[PDB]
């Protein structure tokens, strides 16, 4: 099953999904729609049968439509008022099973709701508070903040501090998008040795370093 | 509409170890031309869910002997006899029987380890983040187990909870751990109106919470 729509649609906008099915005829079988938001479980949607009815899930059935081509072997997914909680995977997919063969899924496809240009993001290098206590391992921080669309590169030093980072998914919120990244060094190399944090993020085209200094 | 309800939520397993996960629906799962529609879901970090086991109890093309399913009406089981470390992912039940259908919540079958209290840093809003009209704190809390953990901001002696966004890393595949940010965000003129940030992780290895916070004054 191949998928095929747009990554991105703007918050008011309508989205339509292709779907493509091999292997086996849409006379004989129904398609269904799952969706997976980003914290969250898989969600069924719809299907439409064999026969050319649909069925949907009751908080989509308003604004929602699949539709098929028997000849062409197409699905189509049309959903319409997409809101940025509508940011998802979605798959189409056969189910309710009764045999092996034949059951297969979509990819998925990628899609993201947004009002926002493509954005470069500020970036903050986080140092400890002025109090905070040495060990041997002091934490360094990296705040990546109000950019679209993913994904942005975080690395350490160009890379050679990759043990000891943890960078965090990004999530999406007033049209843009927010990661955090820490980094855990000796207090023997900090602040010592300098630290620093580059951030890429190819969309732009913007590549950005930012050094690590502790607060005078 | 059909409420599916796995459990448990979570599953800590050593590998080798026999598991069980229960999904209990709100009405009967009744048949359909002869068929029981009850099917199986995994679905591991990065790929599509894939199928496990149909109509209850029968193991799809390509799924080992260890993954057994069974029960009828509203109680049923998944089950694998000695967990493999390809197993570990999400495990989802679906019904298919009573439109609109609908999967359960999900159940997170996760490695087993000793317990690890989470490092926690606190790092106040940047300068040059200031300077813009926002301000932004943000607390790492790093390689902890078990996963279950609240988190807290508490500014001058209250908790607040608008402004707070957080996010988590999977368990990591060198030490089997978890980590989490979280990320209080307000104006730069709420931010001047008070003094004592707190972030504040209660979480199994510490029976009071684990508290790291800052004076704004101070920086
Ligand atoms: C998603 O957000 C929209 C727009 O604010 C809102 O109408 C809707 O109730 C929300 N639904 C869910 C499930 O979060
Ligand atoms: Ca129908």
């Amino acid at each position: 099953l191949k998928e095929s729509g747009p990554g991105l649609v703007q918050p008011s906008q309508s989205l339509s999904i292709t779907c493509t099915v091999s292997g086996f005829s849409l006379t004989t079988y129904g398609v269904h729609w799952v969706r997976q938001s980003p914290g969250k479980g898989l969600e069924w949607l719809g299907v439409i049968w064999s026969g050319g009815s649909t069925d949907y899930n009751a908080a989509f059935i308003s604004r929602l439509s699949i539709s098929k081509d028997n000849s062409k072997s197409h699905v189509f997914f049309k959903m319409n008022s997409l809101q940025a909680n509508d940011t998802a995977i979605y798959y189409c997919a056969r189910m309710r099973i009764t045999t092996d063969w034949f059951a297969y899924w979509g990819q998925g496809t990628l899609v993201t709701v947004s009002a926002a240009k493509t954005t470069p993001p500020s970036v903050y290098p986080l140092a400890p508070g002025s109090a905070a206590q040495t060990n041997s391992m002091v934490t360094l921080g990296c705040l990546v903040k109000g950019y679209f669309p993913e994904p942005v590169t975080v690395t350490w030093n160009s890379g050679s501090l990759s043990s000891g980072v943890h960078t965090f998914p990004a999530v999406l919120q007033s049209d843009l998008y927010t990661l955090s990244s820490s980094v855990t060094v000796p207090s023997s190399t900090w602040p010592s040795e300098t630290v620093t944090c580059n951030v890429a993020h190819p969309a732009s085209s913007t590549k950005v370093d930012k050094k690590i200094v502790p607060r005078d | 509409d059909i409420l599916m309800n796995q459990t448990p939520l979570s599953l800590p397993v050593s590998l080798g170890d026999q598991a069980s996960i229960s999904c209990r629906s709100s009405q009967y799962i009744v048949h359909r031309n002869g068929n029981t529609y009850l099917e199986w879901y995994l679905q591991k970090p990065g790929q599509s869910p894939k199928l496990l086991i149909y109509k209850v109890s029968n193991r799809f093309s390509g799924v080992p002997d260890r993954f057994s399913g069974s029960g009828s009406g509203t109680d049923f089981t998944l089950k694998i006899s000695r967990v493999e470390a390809e197993d570990l992912g999400v495990y989802y039940c679906f019904q298919g029987s009573h439109v609109p259908y609908t999967f359960g919540g999900g159940t997170k079958l996760e490695l087993k380890r000793a317990d690890a209290a989470p490092t926690v840093s606190i790092f106040p809003p940047s300068s040059e983040q200031l300077t813009s009209g926002g301000a932004s704190v943000v607390c790492f809390l790093n390689n902890f187990y078990p996963k279950d953990i609240n988190v807290k901001w508490k500014i001058d002696g209250s908790e607040r909870q608008n402004g707070v966004l957080n996010s988590w890393t999977d368990q990591d595949s060198k030490d089997s751990t978890y980590s989490m940010s979280s990320t209080l965000t307000l104006t730069k003129d709420e931010y001047e109106r008070h003094n004592s940030y707190t972030c504040e992780a209660t979480h199994k290895t510490s029976t009071s919470p684990i508290v790291k916070s800052f004076n704004r004054n101070e920086c």
